[PDB]
């Protein structure tokens, strides 16, 4: 009869047909991920262009309902989601050359392969070698030499297509109503037709510059510790006054700090509180871990994994003869079909790991009663918050001692928790500026406000403005800097780290304020508290059913996402990264004093 | 005395193959010995909840017809096979009247009713103009008209097919795996009641 009601008709039978074929595309991809031949590759390639012809005929046929003419808000929300062009908005020519370009970046950068001139019979690729050279060398030349020829080669090959692909993404958003292809990734925390709870496009800038702006007194403190003792470590190279030189941050990119702990350790006459050896000591297997993952999911109150989990996810290397990708990922397959596939070892790592993506997997299990298309997190950080909250209070040394894992007799002192705060704040501090900027940089080659000519003269400015790390060599515009990162160069949003960053924390101060928790922060476990998972259950059966912005508000009580929380985590680390800097100056110049 | 013709239970809950939800099967049970015990004192069924009577005295009564009707539902549909509820099972494909007397009994059959490739030989029926009556079957395929425009036999915009599969994997969660569904409808009319339970000598 009315448009609404034939809206809700087709909807019905769109999630009807869609969760079985994306079952079927989701269970192709498993098969081809547990066991790579070709024709699970084969299987894996009809699938997946079934599914995205059954999108394409979907979105063709929802449009022809008009948006204005519903009232119901998770019907619209729906329509909303299926009425999106994507890239059929744009022309055939231009659609095949933009994913022939995204297929030729794809291979390049998976099958980059870089080695020293004069000595080219073996050559190692960037994630089996690469990867642990910058992470575990302590030499200035090798570092440097590894940094520019990497960058020399991917980035020589990947300016003109990055030069393409900026193009081509901005004309498929301006034929799809967006300013650029910038405003169409922060569409995504965009919320329109709620009263009061509205989000806006050109709002989520401005909130992260106001949240940055706060990160960066800590961030700088953190920054002039980090460069005294690179200083140390490297006597001549780093300035007191100046940034710091890129290929030393401990990884490739320096998206993470994680790799600089071993240098820049507080107490090391102090012990760590790694708890493999323990493990090792007990004989944890693996399905051990999981189960432990699984008490402590019991424990806040979530419901245990089905038998289904247990009998269809692959939790150990297979072996030999049968190959599979290593990365830890959950799979929501559909149906009420959930698998974790992960190469399970026994460390620290992989334990956390196994509570992250089972964290995953509880959120996916969390909103399976929804539609098929409202089957996601609110907004794109959510469902990474939600992993990483677990992975917070999985680490702390109180569950280490509830579980049997760390020594009953383990004395927590203030140096303890300083250097564990450290390593904490170069994992998720250092991440921050390095992410905001990144996203800016690429919001403002969306936007045009920097030209093709002037790209990488603005972005080591950037780079020196916003990190604080300066480049060894001057790069020209023959270079391509940024697309040597897997996210980039793949078409990936990247304000998903910054956004999951903070909600992690608000998340965390939510549920320990629900668990009565009387200490720090960093201090604080979630378990044993059935009103601390009532709490977080209550947003994660939303999701994407409700405005971010109100399951925030479910969450944390606030509208918006706040900074305070991480400010508060780190804030003994805070004080003590203030009595520390006393001799020392804190902040950066953006003069080439150290190294051009 | 000594009892003989037992009623045609094994025809009912060990059929090799069960019908769909839309076209359930029924089956009249009437002029032998129906011996209920048997049937509750299984461990091999997940629900067996009567309405209207309770299971111990079923052994006991007497009735002058009963009705078996058996199909094929999901897991998260069982809830729906009651008096009073609503969902697409109960609106579209099954409806149970709310003065109800007989017994839902339903038990998983994955390890039957689901094949690695997908078994798509149950189906439901997702739409219809209006809610069915109690213990009423629509076997009709004709084109639902979700709109003002005429279908024309053809499934083109705003019309669609009545009759979906459930695409039934081993590998699915148990609110998706296939339940057998037998529900027992005991009806007293005031013809001679014939399906009596058994008698101790
Ligand atoms: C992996 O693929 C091979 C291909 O020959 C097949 O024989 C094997 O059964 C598969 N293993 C699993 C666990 O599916
Ligand atoms: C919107 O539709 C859903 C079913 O799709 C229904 O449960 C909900 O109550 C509706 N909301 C409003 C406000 O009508
Ligand atoms: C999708 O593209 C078609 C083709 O021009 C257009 O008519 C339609 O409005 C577009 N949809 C949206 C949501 O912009
Ligand atoms: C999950 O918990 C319920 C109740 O505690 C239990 O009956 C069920 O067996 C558990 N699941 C598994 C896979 O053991
Ligand atoms: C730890 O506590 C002791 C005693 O309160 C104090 O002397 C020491 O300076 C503290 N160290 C740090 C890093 O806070
Ligand atoms: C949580 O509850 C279990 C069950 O009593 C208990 O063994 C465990 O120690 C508790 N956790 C903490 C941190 O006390
Ligand atoms: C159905 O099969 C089971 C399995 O062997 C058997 O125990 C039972 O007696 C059979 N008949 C009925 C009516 O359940």
């Amino acid at each position: 009869s009315t448009i609404e009601e034939q809206a809700k008709t087709f909807l019905d039978k769109f999630n009807h047909e869609a969760e079985d074929l994306f079952y079927q595309s989701s269970l192709a991809s498993w098969n081809y991920n547990t066991n790579i031949t070709e024709e699970n590759v084969q299987n894996m390639n009809n699938a997946g262009d079934k599914w995205s012809a059954f999108l394409k005929e979907q979105s063709t046929l929802a449009q022809m309902y008009p948006l204005q003419e519903i009232q119901n808000l998770t019907v619209k929300l729906q329509l909303q989601a299926l009425q999106q062009n994507g890239s059929s908005v744009l022309s055939e020519d231009k659609s095949k050359r933009l994913n022939t370009i995204l297929n030729t970046m794809s291979t390049i950068y998976s099958t980059g392969k870089v080695c020293n001139p004069d000595n080219p019979q073996e050559c190692l690729l960037l994630e089996p070698g690469l990867n642990e050279i910058m992470a575990n060398s302590l030499d200035y030349n090798e570092r440097l030499w590894a940094w520019e020829s990497w960058r020399s080669e991917v980035g020589k090959q990947l300016r003109p297509l990055y030069e393409e692909y900026v193009v081509l993404k901005n004309e498929m958003a301006r034929a799809n109503h967006y300013e650029d292809y910038g405003d169409y990734w922060r569409g995504d925390y965009e919320v329109n037709g709620v009263d009061g709870y509205d989000y806006s496009r050109g709002q989520l800038i401005e909130d992260v510059e106001h949240t940055f702006e706060e990160i960066k007194p800590l961030y700088e403190h953190l920054h002039a510790y980090v460069r005294a003792k690179l200083m140390n470590a490297y006597p001549s190279y780093i300035s007191p006054i100046g940034c710091l030189p890129a290929h030393l941050l401990g990884d490739m990119w320096g998206r993470f700090w994680t790799n600089l702990y071993s240098l820049t350790v507080p107490f090391g006459q102090k012990p760590n509180i790694d708890v493999t050896d323990a493990m090792v000591d007990q004989a944890w297997d693996a399905q051990r871990i999981f189960k432990e993952a699984e008490k402590f999911f019991v424990s806040v109150g979530l419901p245990n994994m089905t038998q289904g989990f247990w009998e269809n996810s692959m939790l150990t290397d297979p072996g030999n003869v049968q190959k599979a990708v290593c990365h830890p990922t959950a799979w929501d397959l559909g149906k009420g079909d959930f698998r974790i596939l992960m190469c399970t070892k026994v460390t620290m790592d992989d334990f956390l790991t196994a509570h992250h993506e089972m964290g995953h997997i509880q959120y996916d299990m969390a909103y399976a009663a929804q539609p098929f298309l409202l089957r996601n997190g609110a907004n794109e950080g959510f469902h990474e918050a939600v992993g990483e909250i677990m992975s917070l209070s999985a680490a702390t040394p109180k569950h280490l001692k509830s579980i049997g894992l760390l020594s009953p007799d383990f004395q927590e002192d203030n140096e303890t928790e300083i250097n564990f705060l450290l390593k904490q704040a170069l994992t998720i501090v250092g991440t921050l500026p390095f992410t905001y900027m990144l996203e800016k940089w690429r919001w403002m080659v969306f936007k045009g406000e920097i030209p093709k000519d002037q790209w990488m003269k603005k972005w080591w400015e950037m780079k020196r403005e916003i990190v604080g790390v300066v480049e060894p060599v001057p790069h020209d515009e023959t270079y391509c800097d940024p697309a040597s990162l897997f996210h980039v160069s793949n078409d990936y949003s990247f304000i998903r780290y910054y956004t999951r960053t903070l909600y992690q924390f608000q998340f965390q101060e939510a549920l320990c304020q629900a668990a009565k928790h009387e200490g720090p922060l960093h201090k604080c476990d979630i378990s044993n508290s059935t009103e601390a998972g009532q709490k977080l259950f209550n947003m994660l059966r939303l999701g994407k059913s409700e405005p971010w912005t109100l399951a925030l508000e479910n969450v944390v009580g606030a509208k918006n996402m706040n900074v305070r929380p991480l400010l508060n985590y780190f804030e003994p680390l805070f004080t003590w990264l203030k009595d520390q800097n006393k001799n020392s100056f804190v902040g950066w110049s953006t003069d080439w004093s150290p190294y051009a | 005395p000594n009892i003989t013709n037992l009623c045609p239970f094994g025809e009912v809950f060990n059929a090799t193959r069960f019908a769909s939800v839309y076209a359930w099967n029924r089956k009249r049970i009437s002029n032998c010995v129906a011996d209920y015990s048997v049937l509750y004192n299984s461990a091999s069924f997940s629900t067996f909840k009567c309405y209207g009577v309770s299971p111990t005295k079923l052994n006991d009564l007497c009735f002058t017809n009963v009705y078996a009707d058996s199909f094929v539902i999901r897991g998260d549909e069982v809830r729906q096979i009651a008096p009073g509820q609503t969902g697409n099972i109960a609106d579209y494909n099954y409806k149970l009247p709310d003065d109800f007397t007989g017994c839902v009994i339903a038990w998983n059959s994955n390890n039957l009713d689901s094949k690695v490739g997908g078994n798509y030989n149950y189906l439901y029926r997702l739409f219809r103009k209006s809610n069915l009556k109690p213990f009423e079957r629509d076997i009709s395929t004709e084109i639902y008209q979700a709109g003002s425009t005429p279908c024309n036999g053809v499934k083109g915009f705003n019309c669609y097919f009545p009759l979906q599969s459930y695409g039934f994997q081993p590998t699915y969660g148990v609110g998706y795996q296939p339940y057998r569904v037998v529900v027992l409808s005991f009806e007293l009319l005031h013809a001679p009641a014939t399906v009596c339970g058994p008698k101790k000598s």
